[PDB]
């Protein structure tokens, strides 16, 4: 490096406190901006709507055991085969204890027959927390009620648990009593509760599912509107959302069979491109 | 190949040593023996690599390297997906893709790179088929490929040289070196030694050149490759420069994108293990990174700005050969140029006429009738009469329809000059000749240096004898009594006898040849019109004339020549002329053209000036220099590159063909492009060793022609002035264009980069990328291409082949670490909007990505604690990626508005004034529409229907970096060379 002029690495030690000195306010202008345009942005959005609700706007169905590839396969000889099942099972359902549902500050008991969708708040700053349903486990009969082979779940002929992703400010509408929706229903009160009635995909299958049976609010086959709508995790605490236990009691083992758990409302819609909207996708085979 | 000639031995000393016999010719025998040894008489043709090895070597063509590694390994994560099935999978896709836009790019570059190495098609007129050998005391025409060393070949009048021939009988032989020299000015040939060198020994022939009169007997010294018309075909084929300086540039360039592509390849993929990823994410992690830093696009449009321009160029006269040609006119530094065809209209015509002891000026070009024809008007009016009485020179048929200049002439060179002077004077000086009928004639001789003729005058009633003789001056004086000033004939005194040759030693001393004229009225009392003259020399008288007038013919410079050479020279640009004429007559030329001011003088100049020895005066301060080709053959390199730098008008003259290549590769070793401008063969060689070769389009031969990378189709060297204008221009339209793509590369970078490090999900996919590069920008990439540059380049010297570059650290620093980042701030401003408006926060979405990618799960929370499926997020996940790109485009509307100003504000050039930057812009916005918002993005390619809000997102951010760019620029204008013209300058 020239000692005559100076420049080291091109250039002299004033020219460098000069160029450093614009790259740092270059580079701290320009983030002082883009997290300055991120606040402002911010402001728009409220911490409690969502700005839009396209995506979610038909609302999603998962199953409680959390099947890793849509399928549940397991020998009721072997404990560990389900083990992984059982236990997901009681781990989502630790929360609807009445153990857990003890506070009245928090938790109210709502209608054991389906009732009108509590309107509790507008989503303001005001008036704190909101109070959140009770859903008591008695209700998933034979499915954690918890004795009566509870603890099992169904070991053998098995039990799903069908839950209504949760959508905020979301009433749900049950479709109006045009005609049959299925079989002779002989099960109406229309007004509050989403059907849910699990079916076999396959048709050309003759449906070796075998016996089907859903237990729901007061032997209701579905959500009770009650519960219904959301006002999001900071407004309610724990909010206990429905859910349906579905026994399976199957007369087809060591066979696979595919179902679709579809959710019946005005409100709610179903996609071929989403098989978890609207729908299910449940293979349960039942091996020896 | 032996250029050590044997022209001092004789004949008996020659024969010895090529063992023939000059009378008996060589037998058959010794024939075949010798071409066994030697080889047939043939040029060996050039070796031209087969297309297909050029086609499929234009598939490693410098970005090929990091997108071959590309689409290796989107197949290789194919393989993998062997392993672990993936139905939905863009890597088979993406890799297709990708060689698709390889061998893409690759056929474009294919016609950019051409080479025209047809040289031996303008060869092949010139050989001649066929000798007349005499072998063995029997005479027998036979092939001329079939001759060797050293048998006697009969060479006649009007047929080409069989070989290279040294003389040994010779009767009236002139030949034609117009292929070694470029000017058809016959050189008469002797069978003796003449000069040293074998270049103009009058003694020997030379390979393929006419044999214009005459019958000469000679033996053959060379025959083949060796001989000089072989040299210069091997030098024209065989030095074939492939190397362009244009691409030289965009070469070095690709290195350096290449450079950063890769080793930020691996900063991120060791960063990318340290953070305990499968290398089969590390290496997707690859994929993206080397298609976010190459500029797909860029260099398929560049060579479309080149062609387009290209064609456009011809159709003002300029043919481009080779795509890279039109930048390679300037930014050059030294035009070396020949004379004849090229500055010089390569026609003899008159220039000076001294009558009355005056001097006076002719019309040069194409134009007529341009003198002072009108101060005697009796001594012009009979000078008029002798210029057309004493010519034998005749006008060529169907010629009622083509200007007199430019004609077809049938006969001597200084003859032919005076018919035109004449034919654009006088109407029909047939009409006149016809009319003074000539009864006498004269035969003329090469020793006879003057022609006479005696002419009854069809006056009317007068019908005297006029005896009007033509020739050399120093003859006329010799036999000359009476001179003529304004029809009187007033006898000569000492004054005129010194005043005579004062006036020609100055005239012919700038390259003028001069032929002095004088007349008689014979009485009609010594020969009535019954008196005939006998051819003898009996009848007539051969002194004691009447001198009319003067005049001298150079062969002028073209119409534009001087002024064209006038603004290169005001361009920066050292002009050098290199030609194989007497230096008399280059002087002359030189210093009428521009190439030498009328304040500088060579040595020989000041010399003659303060007369003093050359030897005592030094060097320097004699501004021009006049080298001869003779003296640089003892010159060495180190003070041919002296002289190159000490004086910078210089001119070479009677230079070797050879010698056009030893001083081109003198300038170019001085780190200067160069531009050989040419019409002849002895050109070619030197044409192809130049940067670019300029040859002339009808009035340059075709081995020139197919030796260069411009013909100029009207001979017109005012394309040159031009061709540098738009060189320069393209060079920074290029610099542009470049730095657009550039900033772009880093917006498409930061998504995989965060992505990888923070976890945020994929904010656009590597398959959307490419409808930024390959899309969106290459109607705005190519609209930048029409720009106009901010201050005019002529007022600036020409780019230094080393010094600066096409692309440098400023400007590459600039459109990564400047425009890049702006551009990826505001594109991520629209991915946190996006994901912020359906519920997921900023804050929240850290390490999502593997919950993101997570299909079992159906239910993920958001931060408002909603449900959300899978395909829910990934259409999402999509709608961030469009929201993404349509970000980055609509800062490269900002980008483009930007790029077409390097040095002052828009309002200057005008956005509104470039109508092409506005297609770019209107074609960015809809291929945009027609993609993201609109059909073709309902379910496909990564693409999702937008919120119209979301468009408009990255409108502050596209504000911002113009407003940015166009203060430094403002600042560039106000302090020039203050840190900020030095640190902020594209
Ligand atoms: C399921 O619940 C009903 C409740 O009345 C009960 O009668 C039935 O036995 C139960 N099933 C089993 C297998 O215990
Ligand atoms: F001036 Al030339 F060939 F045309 F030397
Ligand atoms: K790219
Ligand atoms: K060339």
């Amino acid at each position: 490096w020239n000692s005559e002029k100076k420049e080291f690495l091109g250039r002299t030690g004033g020219s460098w406190f000069k160029i450093l000195l614009f790259y740092v306010i270059f580079y701290g202008c320009l983030a002082g901006i883009f997290i300055g345009t991120i606040q402002v942005m911010l402001l728009t959005i409220s911490e409690l709507k969502p700005t839009y609700q396209d995506r979610v706007a038909p609302p999603g169905l998962t199953q409680i055991p959390q099947i890793q590839k849509t399928e549940i396969s397991f020998r009721p000889n072997d404990p560990k085969s389900y083990e992984a099942y059982v236990l997901n099972i009681i781990r989502f359902l630790e929360k609807y204890k009445d153990s857990a549902q003890k506070d009245d500050m928090i938790f109210e008991d709502c209608g054991s027959m389906p009732s009108e969708p509590k309107e509790r708040g507008e989503f303001n700053h005001e008036r704190g927390e909101r109070k959140v349903c009770r859903f008591k486990l008695d209700w998933l009969g034979n499915c954690s009620g918890l004795n009566d082979e509870s603890y099992g779940y169904k070991e053998g002929k098995p039990c799903i648990i069908i839950k209504l992703n949760r959508v905020l400010g979301f009433k749900p509408k049950p479709p109006k009593n045009e005609s049959l929706e299925t079989y002779p229903l002989t099960m109406k009160y229309n007004p509050n509760v989403l059907p849910v009635q699990c079916t076999g995909k396959r048709d050309e299958d003759k449906d070796k599912v075998g016996n089907i049976e859903y237990f729901g609010m007061g032997g209701f086959y579905g959500f009770p509107l009650q519960y219904y709508p959301y006002y999001g995790k900071l407004l309610q605490p724990k909010y206990l959302q429905p859910l349906l236990a579905v026994q399976f009691t199957n007369l087809t083992l060591d066979t696979e069979i595919r179902i679709e758990c579809k959710a019946y409302g005005e409100n709610i819609g179903y996609s071929e491109k989403d098989r978890f909207q609207g729908r299910f996708d449940v293979k349960i085979e039942v091996k020896s | 190949g032996m250029d050590l000639d044997d022209h001092r031995l004789s004949n008996t000393e020659l024969e010895q040593k090529y063992g023939t016999n000059i009378i008996q010719g060589l037998s058959s025998v010794r024939a075949t023996e010798l071409l066994a040894r030697d080889g047939p008489n043939t040029l060996t043709p050039p070796k031209q690599t087969p297309e297909i090895i050029k086609f499929l070597k234009q598939m490693v063509g410098g970005f090929s390297i990091l997108l071959w590694i590309g689409a290796a390994l989107c197949w290789i994560a194919f393989v993998i997906q062997y392993v672990n099935n993936s139905a939905s999978l863009d890597n088979v896709y993406l890799g297709a893709i990708l060689v698709l836009v390889v061998i893409l790019t690759g056929i474009f570059a294919y016609y950019q790179e051409a080479k025209s190495t047809n040289i031996m098609a303008s060869f092949s007129k010139m050989i001649p088929q066929q000798a007349l050998v005499i072998r063995d005391a029997e005479k027998k025409v036979i092939s001329a490929e079939q001759l060797v060393v050293g048998d006697v070949v009969e060479i006649k009048g009007g047929d080409q040289i069989p070989a290279d021939i040294r003389l040994v009988f010779s009767q009236g032989c002139k030949v034609d070196n117009s292929s070694l020299t470029g000017e058809s000015e016959p050189q008469a040939r002797s069978t003796e030694f003449t000069h040293e060198n074998p270049l103009e020994t009058k003694n020997i022939g030379f390979y393929s050149t006419t044999c214009l009169e005459g019958t000469a007997t000679g033996i053959v010294i060379n025959t083949g490759d060796r001989t000089i018309i072989g040299r210069i075909a091997s030098l024209a084929s065989g030095v074939g420069s492939e190397k362009t300086p244009i691409a030289i540039e965009i070469e070095h360039f690709v290195h350096i994108v290449a450079g950063v592509a890769v080793s930020i390849g691996i900063i991120f993929f060791i960063t990318a293990v340290c953070m305990k990823y499968y290398v089969l994410d590390a290496i997707i992690f690859l994929i993206s990174i080397i298609v976010a830093n190459v500029p797909e696009g860029l260099l398929a449009t560049v060579t479309v700005t080149l062609s387009l321009t290209a064609k456009r160029m011809a159709k003002k006269n300029c043919l481009v050969k080779n795509l890279e040609a039109v930048e390679t006119l300037g930014s050059t530094s030294i035009i070396c140029s020949d004379k004849t065809g090229t500055l010089t209209q390569n026609r003899m015509t008159v220039a000076h006429l001294w009558f009355d002891n005056q001097i006076f000026v002719a019309d040069t070009s194409e134009n007529q009738t341009k003198q002072a024809f009108d101060q005697s008007s009796g001594t012009w009016a009979s000078l008029s009469k002798i210029i057309t009485l004493c010519n034998r020179a005749e006008f060529r048929p169907g010629q009622e329809s083509v200007p007199i200049m430019k004609r077809t002439v049938v006969g001597d060179a200084s003859e032919t000059a005076l018919l035109k002077f004449s034919e654009v004077i006088l109407g029909d000086v047939m009409g006149i000749r016809k009319r003074n009928h000539k009864v006498a004639e004269i035969p003329f001789n090469s020793t006879n240096k003057f022609q006479l003729s005696i002419h009854e005058t069809e006056d009317p009633n007068n019908k005297r004898f006029l005896v009007v003789m033509k020739g050399a001056p120093e003859r006329i004086l010799e036999k000359c009594s009476t001179i003529m000033i304004n029809g009187q004939e007033q006898p000569l005194d000492k004054s005129s006898a010194d005043s005579f040759h004062t006036a020609y030693m100055e005239l012919g001393g700038l390259g003028e040849r001069v032929l002095g004229f004088c007349h008689l009225y014979l009485p009609a009392e010594q020969f009535p019109q019954s008196y005939i003259f006998d051819v003898d020399s009996v009848n007539f008288p051969t002194s004691n004339f009447c001198f009319v007038g003067l005049l001298s013919m150079i062969d002028p410079p073209r119409s534009t020549v001087p002024d064209a050479v006038s603004k290169c020279r005001s361009a920066g640009i050292k002009v050098i002329m290199v030609t194989g004429d007497h230096p008399i007559t280059a002087k002359a030329i030189a210093k009428s053209v521009g190439i030498i001011s009328a304040n500088n003088e060579t040595v020989e100049d000041i010399a003659k000036r303060r007369n003093i020895a050359v030897e005592q005066v030094n060097k320097r301060e004699a501004k021009a220099a006049v080298v001869t080709g003779m003296e640089l053959k003892d010159m060495t390199p180190e003070q041919l590159d002296e002289l190159l730098t000490n004086y910078q008008e210089i001119v070479f003259a009677r230079t070797s063909p050879q010698q056009k290549l030893i001083i081109v590769e003198g300038c170019q070793r001085q780190d200067a492009i160069v531009a050989v401008t040419g019409d002849g063969v002895n050109d070619s060689p030197a044409l192809k060793k130049a940067d670019i070769g300029i040859a002339m389009g009808i009035a340059g031969s075709d081995a020139a022609k197919n030796a260069a990378d411009m013909v100029l189709l009207d001979d017109n060297f005012a394309s040159i002035v031009t061709g540098v204008e738009e060189g320069r221009l393209i060079f920074d339209n290029l610099k542009k264009t470049i730095a657009y793509t550039l900033t772009k590369n880093i917006a498409e970078l930061c998504p995989f980069l965060i992505y990888i490090v923070a976890g945020l999900p994929l904010p656009i996919g590597t398959i959307t990328i490419l409808f930024i590069d390959l899309g969106t920008d290459i109607i705005p990439s190519i609209a930048l291409a029409y720009e106009k540059a901010e201050s005019d380049i002529m007022n600036r010297k020409p780019r230094h082949k080393k010094k600066d570059r096409l692309v440098n650290t400023q400007l590459a620093i600039y459109s990564y670490l400047h425009i890049g980042l702006m551009q990826a701030l505001g594109g991520f401003l629209v991915y946190f909007t996006v994901y912020a408006q359906q519920g997921f926060w900023p804050t929240s979405l850290i390490n999502l990505r593997v919950a993101w990618e997570t299909d079992d799960i159906n239910d993920l929370e958001d931060s408002y604690g909603q449900e959300w499926t899978r395909y829910q997020r990934k259409y999402l996940e999509w709608t961030g990626s469009t929201a993404f790109f349509v970000a980055i485009m609509i800062q490269q509307i900002a980008d483009l508005i930007i790029r077409k100003t390097r040095r002052n504000s828009i309002f200057q050039q005008g956005l509104f004034r470039n109508k092409v930057i506005w297609v770019g812009i209107a074609s960015q916005v809809i291929v945009a529409l027609i993609l993201s918002y609109g059909l073709g993005s309902v379910p496909a390619l990564s693409f999702t229907m937008l919120r119209v809000q979301y468009w408009f997102v990255a409108v502050p951010h596209a504000i911002l970096i113009w407003v940015y760019d166009e203060m430094r620029k403002l600042f560039i204008r106000l302090y020039p060379g203050s840190w900020w013209d030095k640190n902020m300058y594209y």
